[PDB]
């Protein structure tokens, strides 16, 4: 559910702010059924944190499976950071090729016209229709890769609900395999000859793969301190507000 | 029984809606995007599988 | 430079794809190693 | 249920919490989102510092250059009746919009328009891409050069009696030097005559072998009377260093056009750093469908 | 109960971006189609598998 | 030079810059140092969150336990004249400071001082190191137990007529269980008699073989009359979980002490989790230099 | 646990010193490698 937000916000800013489409449909499909699955399947192999044969039976009328405390995390805090990281890699790709963030607002109507072969950028260059479309597609590829990068820290902060990572431990071999495969698939979809004709994903330059790293580290640090106040302060605000 | 179950309903409509949009988009213009014929065959596969 | 500044408009995407594939392959292998390491 | 979860009067709760809860949550989200906004803004400012103002860091996606045209035809088709005047209005309004930028009133004084050779010439380098010598100077391009398609004599530009014009234009690229083909034994048929090295040739033809006969006399108008672009208007230094810059233009009159029949005309520029693409039908060449139905 | 909440948030994002789009100058046909696209995006397909 | 770099009146400069410069620099340093302070404070708050309030994370630097004493002798020497009263005042003031904490008035009511066995007994576990059962309860230790050194009869405690006392004490350690040596054939000579398992023995002697003769009768006072510490006062739960806790004490009277001569007396505790160190002369044992010069 | 909780007061400084020395040695070697790599 965390991956949702960074999948809808691009279109919302598209219709309201009038900017070129940040996340394509064949890329959402690649994340929705590619990257997410193996890790989500691996999250089942997680061992207990505390003694499970010691707690009382769950109340059916109060402790549900999906409460508002979860929605506040996935839809509210983690997904938001992931969406911001994606919009960062996007603006970087368009600024390095010629379209600065001030000239993108108000361009969609002429960016999508199939009969305007002269679109001026922030520096004065004239771009044909197919040329600007290639850049938009490369922005979709990097957006998808940014999603995978932030999903790394999301799969690690989702591994444990309360306990710390330095306590439980990364003894789950399936999760490790999930991260490795999740990265190999993105690189494969972006560098195999014939993807720009079949799936529309262009190769990325090596400096762009590092635009999502800080957001991931931040997600990890935020969730770590979150899981810390719950332990030291039982029954406090962080527990009745963020404890799934 | 298993095909019309769990949340296969959410996805059945998603699939139906996807092919409806491809129908309308196809008979209206000869050059429509196909984000729907794919989105629909995929969604449907996630239910059949 | 000057008139023959043709390099200013060229990029070696070929070499980039070759390297990116070598790397993807390596990551995939390492993954398999970790996965099967224990069942032998 | 329905009523109580909405508003109970013993615990003074609305939707579930009290006033102090809604306040604690609203304050938390305001501080959280505020920090998020400040972080995103800082990471965008460092980005404004990385790049240069006089030159795009990457120029590989725009090469070679395209070939656009006026008028603005949708689906690359120019169809209009010689009787109904409200048929070619959408075209003239565009043609006019394009030529309205070459008005002599705009080009006046010493700056930043200097008088250049009335006959094609070689390149002109106004230094590097710096701010040292202020704003560079661009060559003047007069309207009148285009003889029968200028909107100065026959405002309509031709569409009035079955003789249309097509003003072709080369896409502006920073630091791009056009290089024409040399006089060696290998050169297309057409290009042999009038080999003005300093001129980049543009030549239109018919897509199919049949249409040849149905297409009449392609009359090109340009600088010096040649069917090309003078090399003296290059290179382009970019908006920041060359505001008030005019790119050459080439007019094409399709005289003697068969009536009531769709004609496919493909125009193409020639040169060394010019390459076409089977996917982009506007890279170096362009296609137009003309049908003067009357 | 999971499907209940997921749909809750779907109609909320849609009626809200509907009033917002009308505040921006769009017509009722295009704005109606925007409410359709946002609801369809709130569908977890891998959640089933 | 000298005068101008200090104050010129044309550019209105002081020390070198104008008013707006000193302001730009002062404002920058204020913001910079403010951010530095906030960052250091945040990194210290996360540290306050890491550790536990009822138990030090690392307890390897304090084991085994030491052996301190009252009085407070500097260089481990107790020298005083039996005539001049202003000679043993610094000692009595300390002895008194230590015993002043065992006043019966302080130990009153059911909490948190419960009555314990008047004779040595075994350990007592008041649960785990949690806040579940509130503040734990500690055993009462009466002053009178120490018979001739209590400051209740002879305030001076002995120093008045050439017979001093030395109240020994075992260093308080959280969760430390004292373990005495067993009755097996291997045990020091001294310890054989009065093997009260529940008592940790303390025995003083002479550092050198010669001094033996010059040292008289070491009379130990303690709980039950034994020369040790009762195991019932352990373990210690820490200040937070056991405020108002009293540690056992053992009095030692050095009767029949030779006059006008420096005597080196080494006291030593015995037990399993007790180990001495050749570097720390207070780990398990202690040394005292006594010289009753009169 | 309980009375025999002796481990709560012990730390294996020996093993720690052994490892810290192995690591120091490795770092020192790597350093030399980098320094002389080029003069051969
Ligand atoms: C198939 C689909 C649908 C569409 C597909 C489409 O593409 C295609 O199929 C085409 O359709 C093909 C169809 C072809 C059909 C036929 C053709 O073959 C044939 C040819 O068509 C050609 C045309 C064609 O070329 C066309 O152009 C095609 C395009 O069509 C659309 C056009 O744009 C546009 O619609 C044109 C349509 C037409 O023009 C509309 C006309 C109006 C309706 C109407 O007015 C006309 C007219 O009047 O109608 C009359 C009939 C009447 O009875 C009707 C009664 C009216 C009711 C009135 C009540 C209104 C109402 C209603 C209330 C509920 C609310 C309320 C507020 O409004 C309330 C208020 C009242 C009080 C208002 C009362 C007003 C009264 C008005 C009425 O009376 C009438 O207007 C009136 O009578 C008039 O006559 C009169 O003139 C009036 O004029 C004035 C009235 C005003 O105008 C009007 O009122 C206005 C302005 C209202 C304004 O709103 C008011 C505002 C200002 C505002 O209030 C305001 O002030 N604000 C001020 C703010 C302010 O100051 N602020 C100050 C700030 C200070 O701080 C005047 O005022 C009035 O007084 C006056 O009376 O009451 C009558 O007939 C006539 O009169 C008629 O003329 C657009 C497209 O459809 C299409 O391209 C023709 O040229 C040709 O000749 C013909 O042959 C399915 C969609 C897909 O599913 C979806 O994928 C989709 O594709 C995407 C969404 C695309 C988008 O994205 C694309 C890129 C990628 C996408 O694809 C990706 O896929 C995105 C995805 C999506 C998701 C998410 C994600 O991303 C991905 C992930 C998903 C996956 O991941 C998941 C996991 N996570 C899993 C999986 O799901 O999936 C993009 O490329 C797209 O672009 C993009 O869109
Ligand atoms: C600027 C860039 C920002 C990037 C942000 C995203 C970061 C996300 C990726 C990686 C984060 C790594 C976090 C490191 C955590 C280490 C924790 C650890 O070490 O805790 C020690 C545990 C505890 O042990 P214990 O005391 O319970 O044992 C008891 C044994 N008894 C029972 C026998 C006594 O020990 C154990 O877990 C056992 C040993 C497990 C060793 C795990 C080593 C593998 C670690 C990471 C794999 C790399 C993934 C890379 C993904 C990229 C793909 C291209
Ligand atoms: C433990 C078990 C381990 C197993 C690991 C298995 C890993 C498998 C690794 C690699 C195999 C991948 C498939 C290989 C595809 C080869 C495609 C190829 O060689 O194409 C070459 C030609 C390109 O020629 P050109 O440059 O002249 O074209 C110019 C076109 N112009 C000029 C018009 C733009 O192709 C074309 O023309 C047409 C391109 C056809 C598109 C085929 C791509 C398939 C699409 C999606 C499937 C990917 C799903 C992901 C599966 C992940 C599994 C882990
Ligand atoms: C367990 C982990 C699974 C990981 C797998 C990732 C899941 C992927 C999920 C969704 C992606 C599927 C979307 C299908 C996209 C089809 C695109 C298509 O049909 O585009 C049509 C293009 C036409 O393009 P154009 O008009 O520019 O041509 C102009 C040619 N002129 C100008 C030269 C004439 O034709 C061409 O590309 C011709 C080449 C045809 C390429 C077909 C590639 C099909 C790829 C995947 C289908 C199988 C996936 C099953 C796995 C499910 C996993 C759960
Ligand atoms: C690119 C993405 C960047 C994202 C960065 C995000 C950084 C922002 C992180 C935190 C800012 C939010 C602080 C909000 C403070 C106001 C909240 C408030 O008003 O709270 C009131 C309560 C005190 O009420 P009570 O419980 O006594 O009343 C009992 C009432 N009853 C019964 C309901 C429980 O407050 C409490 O409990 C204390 C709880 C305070 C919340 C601690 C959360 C700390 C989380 C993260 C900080 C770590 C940042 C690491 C970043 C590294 C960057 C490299
Ligand atoms: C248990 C142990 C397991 C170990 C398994 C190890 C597996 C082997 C590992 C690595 C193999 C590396 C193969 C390297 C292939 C290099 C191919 C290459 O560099 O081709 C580049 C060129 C296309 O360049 P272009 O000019 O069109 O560029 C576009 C220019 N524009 C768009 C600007 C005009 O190729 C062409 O022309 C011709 C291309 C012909 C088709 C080659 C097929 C390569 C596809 C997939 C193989 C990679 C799989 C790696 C494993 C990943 C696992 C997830
Ligand atoms: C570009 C420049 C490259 C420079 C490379 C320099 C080479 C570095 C050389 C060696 C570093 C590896 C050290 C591994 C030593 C492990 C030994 C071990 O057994 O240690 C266990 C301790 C846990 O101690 P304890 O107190 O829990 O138990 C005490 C228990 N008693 C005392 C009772 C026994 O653990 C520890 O010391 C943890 C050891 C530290 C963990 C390594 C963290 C690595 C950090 C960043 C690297 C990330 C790379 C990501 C890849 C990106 C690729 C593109
Ligand atoms: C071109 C290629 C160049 C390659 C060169 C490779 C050089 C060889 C590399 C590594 C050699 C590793 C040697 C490991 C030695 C382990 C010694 C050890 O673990 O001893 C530990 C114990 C002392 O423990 P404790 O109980 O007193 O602890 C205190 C406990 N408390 C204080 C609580 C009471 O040892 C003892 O008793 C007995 C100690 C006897 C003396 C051992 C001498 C070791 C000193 C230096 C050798 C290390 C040099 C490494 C290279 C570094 C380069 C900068
Ligand atoms: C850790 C968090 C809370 C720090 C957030 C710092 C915020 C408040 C800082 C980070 C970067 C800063 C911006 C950096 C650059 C400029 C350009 C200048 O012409 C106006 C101020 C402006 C726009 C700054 C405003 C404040 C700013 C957004
Ligand atoms: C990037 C920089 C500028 C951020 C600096 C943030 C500063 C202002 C933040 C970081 C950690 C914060 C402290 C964290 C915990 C507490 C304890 C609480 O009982 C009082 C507030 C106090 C003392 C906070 C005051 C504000 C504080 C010091």
């Amino acid at each position: 559910l965390t991956s949702n937000i960074p999948e809808i916000t691009p279109f919302l800013v598209f219709i309201i702010g009038n900017v070129p489409l940040p996340l394509g449909t064949v890329t959402i499909l690649c994340i929705d059924l590619g990257t997410d699955m193996v890790p989500a399947i691996s999250l089942a192999y997680e061992q207990a944190e505390s003694d499970i044969m010691k707690r009382q039976p769950r109340n059916p009328k109060t402790d549900k499976l999906v409460n508002e405390r979860l929605i506040s995390m996935a839809y509210g805090q983690i997904g938001m950071i992931q969406a911001l990281g994606g919009f960062f890699s996007y603006f970087v790709i368009l600024a390095e090729n010629g379209f600065l963030p001030m000239d993108l607002i108000g361009k969609r109507v002429r960016w999508d016209d199939r009969w305007i072969s002269d679109v001026e950028d922030s520096f004065g260059q004239q771009w044909t229709y197919e040329q600007r479309k290639i850049v938009e597609f490369t922005c979709h590829t990097s957006f998808f890769i940014s999603i995978v990068v932030v999903q790394w820290a999301d799969l690690i902060i989702c591994k444990t609900r309360r306990n710390s990572i330095f306590q439980q431990g990364m003894k789950n071999k399936i999760l490790i395999f999930g991260l490795f495969e999740e990265t190999a698939l993105a690189a494969f979809l972006s560098y195999c000859p014939g993807t720009d004709v079949a799936l529309r994903m262009y190769p990325l330059k090596p400096s762009w793969w590092f635009c999502a790293f800080p957001y991931s580290l931040i997600i990890f640090l935020y969730d770590e301190m979150r899981r810390f106040i719950i332990r030291r302060s039982p029954g406090g605000w962080v527990e009745q507000e963020t404890y799934y | 029984r298993q095909l019309f179950g769990g949340f296969s309903i959410l996805l059945w409509i998603g699939a139906i809606l996807c092919f409806l949009a491809y129908g309308i988009q196809a008979a209206t213009e000869d050059e429509p995007a196909n984000d729907n014929l794919y989105l629909g065959v995929v969604l449907s596969t996630v239910v059949i599988v | 430079e000057g008139p023959d500044n043709d390099e200013r408009f060229t990029y070696d995407y070929y070499r980039l794809r070759v390297v990116g594939l070598i790397v993807a392959a390596v990551l995939c292998v390492i993954g398999i190693i970790i996965l099967l390491a224990g069942k032998c | 249920g329905w009523k109580k979860f909405l508003w109970d009067s013993e615990k003074k709760e609305f939707l579930g919490r009290t006033g102090s809860s809604w306040f604690k949550i609203f304050l938390f989200y305001l501080i959280f989102y505020g920090c998020l906004a400040g972080i995103f803004i800082g990471t965008i400012q460092v980005l404004l510092l990385t790049l240069s103002d006089f030159e795009p860091k990457y120029q590989d996606r725009v090469a070679p250059p395209g070939l656009s045209h006026a008028p603005y035809a949708i689906k690359t088709e120019i169809s209009f009746s010689i009787s109904n005047p409200k048929s070619y209005e959408s075209f003239v309004k565009s043609m006019h919009k394009l030529m309205d930028l070459y008005n002599e009133s705009s080009q006046a004084g010493n700056s930043p328009f200097e008088d250049c050779s009335d006959t094609p010439a070689d390149y002109i380098k106004r230094g590097d891409l710096d701010d040292s010598q202020g704003q560079k100077k661009a060559c003047r391009f007069s309207r009148m050069w285009l003889k029968n398609c200028s909107g100065l004599d026959d405002t309509t530009y031709g569409y009035a009696e079955g003789k249309p014009c097509v003003v072709a234009k080369l896409n502006r690229i920073i630091g791009f030097y056009p290089k024409p083909l040399k006089n060696t034994t290998d050169l297309p048929e057409e290009l042999q005559a009038n080999y003005n090295q300093y001129v980049l040739p543009l030549r239109c033809a018919a897509k199919r072998e049949e249409d040849r006969e149905k297409i009449g006399s392609i009359e090109y108008f340009g600088l010096g009377g040649y069917a090309g672009f003078p090399l003296q208007y290059y290179p382009y230094y970019g908006k920041r260093l060359q505001k008030k810059y005019l790119q050459p233009l080439l007019a094409i009159q399709f005289t003697n056009l068969t009536q009531n029949m769709e004609l496919r005309i493909e125009c193409k520029v020639y040169g060394e750093n010019i390459d076409y693409s089977e996917k982009d039908r506007f890279r170096g060449r362009f296609e137009v469908k003309i049908e003067v139905k009357s | 109960h999971f499907i209940h909440i997921i749909t809750g948030v779907a109609v909320f994002l849609g009626v809200s971006f509907f009033i917002l789009s009308l505040i921006l100058g769009y017509s009722w046909l295009e704005a109606v189609i925007f409410l359709i696209g946002i609801i369809v995006a709130n569908v977890p397909e891998g959640l089933l598998a």
